[PDB]
RNA sequence: UGGCGAGAGACCGAUAGCGAACAAGUACAGUGAUGGAAAGAUGAAAAGAACUUUGAAAAGAGAGUGAAAAAGUACGUGAAA
RNA sequence: GAGUAGGCAGGCGUGGAGGUCAGUGACGAAGCCUAGACCGUAAGGUCGGGUCGAACGGCCUCUAGUGCAGAUCUUGGUGGUAGUAGCAAAUAUUCAAAUGAGAACUUUGAAGACUGAAGUGGGGAAAGGUUCCACGUCAACAGCAGUUGGACGUGGGUUAGUC
RNA sequence: CCAAGGUGAACAGCCUCUAGUUGAUAGAAUAAUGUAGAUAAGGGAAGUCGGCAAAAUAGAUCCGUAACUUCGGGAUAAGGA
RNA sequence: UGUCCCUAUCUACUAUCUAGCGAAACCACAGCCAAGGGAACGGGCUUGGCAGAAUCAGCGGGGAAAGAAGACCCUGUUGAGC
């Protein structure tokens, strides 16, 4: 349960959303725009990209989509405003933040440590093509799950020694340069 | 920002100059909303159904060249928005809406 | 807020089209609670519903 | 097999690629040959295209059918408000061509040329040339050293000079700064002229005489994509053509099994940095003058500006140049007029032009009258 | 190689074995004759998740049941693309 | 001491079968995963770690529906193209309130329009079969949306001596 | 099957009354190329396999109407007002 | 009479950008050229030229592009209509 994390469950809260009917490719990209942020800067950013002030940079699923100036912020040329995705992850940010408060984590240092979007089973419809053919018309829903942890500095400090092995010639030259 | 009521003239002629005939009156509605925003700094505009009748009376493609209208920036209620003030536009009744400078009604 | 059975019933009761039936926009609670044809008949007497007089077709330019 | 009926190619293969001239300024790529005898003077001169008018003039061309006969010629006017000197660059000749050794500016740069260096100006603290202006704290020590450098070295000297956009009817405020080469005496004389003229204005009456040929350099009008049969103007294919007429049919053969650079293709055209040559100077008018439009054969108190102003541009209150024929670039554009790179002596040069009448009819329509006094006189006196 | 009643197997083990291990000659196609699928497994026992908190809600994070929820009625194991 | 077609020999692996190791195994069988290890020229074998939960193996022999990359193979699943092509014919919508978590699409009001009585009107035939109507409701469907519906859940409804 | 007013020869086209819909994914911007509509100075088939496509002509009243003919026609010939 | 000399301009709906919804064809691996040799016309081989992320709108040179076990021709001790 909850894909590979390197954070402390005593200082974390999570939120899960299974079989959510959103474009997988759009909701993967909103998640990768929001990943490794503070929860406050993240929540604010998702309302800005709903009212078309900043944009979600599309990095992987960025094929033949229109360019935009609101991409320059992220060092891309191509960005978009996935309303549905942004609204679903917002619902899951809020729900995570609520669990993080209910456990008792300072809501100020709370930063999204893990966010993962998997693919749900595809929902089945049939379109009708020229010369009386049938094709598939599939929705690709999403499995969104995110983690928010308290920020802690003072780490590594790591790790190991210089447990050294020498020869008679090495040790003898060390004993010489000391005598000098 | 204050609670004010002014009477503006809008040149709808130059704003609808070179539009598709069957989106002229709908564009006039949208451009008066843009006009109310520009002058009252307000992201909520509330066109009176009387102003709707005034723009639309002469069909989709017969929007009058000029329109004398009144814009009241008002204190907001009704599930408080992010903007604390909204602008309520009404049509002023003048026989010839031309040669009129912007005034204030108190 | 589903007064389509009330538009339909009003039109059929008064004996005109659904195009010539004015339900009161302020009095909506009452015309929602209107279920019977007897209820509609009572609301047309109160003047909550009217006939919304014919669009005139002058034969004056014809004459 | 061959074309079957061979025609010359559509389009010049020299003006490529047909992309958007990176700047919006004109970019003078060649200056004249730099005569070292005659006194120091500007070569080219920055200015703004205002619009086109008609002229009438007598024609001294012995042998021509129209010898001593009135001829109508089209004319385009360039607003040329005095351009402010604000710097001087020294260029050393190297085995990788000319290179900028250093540039020195005057301490006092106008808010005009300061606005150039910012894109969000009115948020800025306007701190440009604060420390450089404070290098004049003592008797310009940093300045005298860098000017001594440009005198000792630097086989070429150019002047940084900016337009006075405040004087034009344009709503920009952000004066176009340009380099313009000095062709004059010894490099020491060039450096001293570029120094002595710091914080001063240079007008057009000094640089450009009358009856002197000019090279108008500017970026052309936009037009966007502007499809196949308008940019090269290839054949329109027959009415019967499926999938479109407005095209080129055969790109190429196989072998070479690639579309070629020579083939005419679609994509944005217009807004290219073009240079036209041999535009004869007709008028170099002044701003210190009403009766700008007045010839020696008219004597009427009117300005070159038509009735209701130059359409899209405005009124011309500054010293200007009206020049024969069309020159490249839109109205409200930044033009650079450069002196002839050679001595054209084809009887179209050497030819003393004398204007008879300048059109000032409202070219915002089919204007009848030259002045409000003529309109009132012919019509009138109703109803104001 | 039918019907009924029984014993069996160096047979098959859910794409195999009968078309059918399941409400199979069922659903469904075609006017009709006829054509004709896919589809088994939570756990010993439902003990099928009380109760708290976010959300309009679905659900989430807890709490709990369980020998395990890395068994949640999308249920043994859970490969590869 | 080469080798296609081809022959022959020696082995490796799989489902079962007889015999044996008084074989291993809920203190964990088999299965699967493993930039860990060892053996074998190789087919393959063995071991450690994880997951898992009920069977399985060595050896001497018997037997075969016994080993896959190809068959425009079969069935099932999955992709890249791709958030691309596109969702552009039937002139056209707009303002307000109400409802609601949510309204371009729902209800009402108000405009502006169209069909223009060889109609986008009002009935019927064949065909369908409850789609009719009410209440409740929106996971699926209505290639946007959805509070709406010919959808979904529960009910109600078709009266003849003359049709 | 029933079938209104006006224009008009008219159940043609165009506009309205009764009655009915306002349903066909929307918002923004107006590059190329398209698709469906249009216009073009002068020339007038030179284009082209070929006048393909479009243009022109058009209702009504009066005038006039040829060769040819199976004596019925051609005929709204043509050409005008 | 824009069929043409010779093209131009305009309107609407597309395209384009956005929110939503969201296919298919095809796909050994793939995608820069020149010559060479070679199943005698290479994306890959040899020798050169060269070569810098991510890409958007167009385009119709190429991919001997896609569609379909050539229907023409021959063979077959394969058939059918006549």
């Amino acid at each position: 349960r909850y894909g590979a994390t390197s954070t402390n469950p005593a200082k974390s809260a999570s939120a899960r959303g299974s079989y959510l009917r959103v474009s997988f490719k759009n909701t993967r990209e909103t998640a990768q725009a929001i990943n490794g942020w503070e929860l406050t800067k993240a929540q604010k950013y998702l309302e800005q990209v709903l009212d078309h002030q900043r944009a979600i940079p599309f990095r992987r699923f960025n094929s033949s989509i229109g360019r935009t100036a609101q991409g320059k912020e992220f060092g891309v040329t191509k960005a978009r405003w996935p309303a549905k995705s942004v609204k679903f992850v917002q619902g899951l940010l809020q729900n995570a933040a609520a669990n993080a408060e209910a456990k008792g984590l300072d809501a100020t240092k709370l930063y999204v440590s893990h966010i993962q979007v998997n693919q749900a089973p595809k929902q089945r419809r049939r379109t009708y093509r020229a010369h009386g053919r049938i094709n598939k018309y599939e929705s690709s829903p999403s499995h969104i799950e995110l983690v928010v942890t308290e920020k802690e500095e003072a780490v590594a400090k790591a790790a190991e020694k210089k447990v050294v092995r020498l020869t008679s010639r090495q040790r003898g030259r060390i004993a010489a340069q000391k005598r000098i | 920002k204050d609670v004010v009521t002014r009477e503006y003239t809008i040149n709808l002629h130059k704003r609808l100059h070179g539009v598709s005939f069957k989106k002229r009156a709908p564009r006039a509605v949208k451009e008066i909303k843009k006009f109310a925003k520009l002058h009252m700094g307000t992201d909520d505009v509330r066109l009176a159904p009387e102003l709707n009748q005034a723009i639309w009376k002469r069909g989709v493609k017969g929007v009058e060249y000029r329109l004398r209208l009144r814009i009241s920036r008002k204190r907001n209620e009704e599930e408080d928005a992010k903007n604390p003030l909204f602008s309520y536009v009404e049509p002023v009744l003048v026989a010839s809406a031309k040669g009129l400078q912007t005034v204030v009604v108190e | 807020a589903n007064l389509r059975t009330q538009k339909r019933l009003a039109a059929s009761v008064v004996g005109v089209g659904k195009r010539k039936v004015w339900l009161d926009p302020n009095e909506t609670s009452e015309i929602a609670q209107a279920n019977s044809r007897n209820a509609i008949r009572k609301l047309v007497k109160n003047g909550t519903i009217v006939k919304k007089a014919v669009t005139v077709h002058s034969k004056s330019r014809t004459r | 097999s061959h074309r079957k009926y061979e025609a010359p190619r559509h389009g010049h293969l020299g003006f490529l690629p047909r992309k958007r001239a990176a700047s919006i300024r004109a970019r003078v790529k060649a200056f004249p040959k730099d005569d070292r005898s005659k006194p120091v003077a500007l070569t080219s001169f920055l200015g703004y295209k205002a619009g086109m008018t008609t002229i009438v003039r007598d024609l001294d061309r012995p042998g021509s059918k129209f010898h001593k006969r009135e001829v109508v010629e089209a004319v385009t006017v360039v607003d040329t408000p005095p351009v402010v000197v604000v710097g001087v660059v020294g260029y050393v000749e190297t085995p990788r061509g000319l290179r900028s050794l250093t540039t020195v500016w005057a301490e006092h740069l106008s808010d005009e040329v300061k606005r150039r260096f910012y894109k969000n100006w009115y948020k800025s603290k306007k701190k440009a040339f604060t420390k450089y202006s404070a290098k004049y704290a003592q008797d310009g020590a940093g300045i005298e050293r860098e000017l001594a450098r440009i005198k000792k070295y630097a086989s070429v000297v150019r002047v940084l000079v900016h337009t006075q956009i405040r004087k034009t009817p344009l709503a920009q405020k952000k004066a176009h700064l340009a380099e313009i080469q000095l062709n004059g005496g010894s490099i020491s004389e060039k450096v001293d002229w570029a120094r002595e003229h710091f914080e001063k204005t240079v007008a057009v009456d000094s640089v450009f005489e009358q009856n002197e040929m000019i090279d108008a350099i500017a970026v052309t009008k936009g037009h966007g994509f502007e499809g196949v049969t308008h940019r090269w103007g290839t054949k329109k294919l027959p009415r019967k053509t499926h999938r479109g007429l407005r095209k080129v049919a055969c790109i190429g053969a196989w072998h070479p099994a690639h579309v070629m650079w020579s083939v005419a293709r679609a994509g944005q055209r217009g807004y290219h940095s073009r240079t036209s040559i041999n535009h004869k100077i007709y008028r170099v008018g002044k701003g210190d003058d009403e009766a700008n439009g007045a010839t020696s054969f008219d004597r009427t108190k009117k300005t070159i500006t038509p009735m209701g102003g130059f359409v899209h541009y405005g009124e011309i209150k500054n010293d200007f140049i009206m020049v024969k024929g069309c020159i490249p670039g839109n109205r409200k554009r930044i033009v650079t007029l450069r002196k002839s790179l050679y001595t054209n002596t084809s009887r179209k040069a050497l030819e003393e032009v004398s204007l008879k009448w300048i059109d000032t009819a409202s070219k915002f329509g089919k204007g009848r009258f030259q002045t409000p006094a003529e309109k009132h006189a012919f019509m009138g006196t109703l109803k104001k």
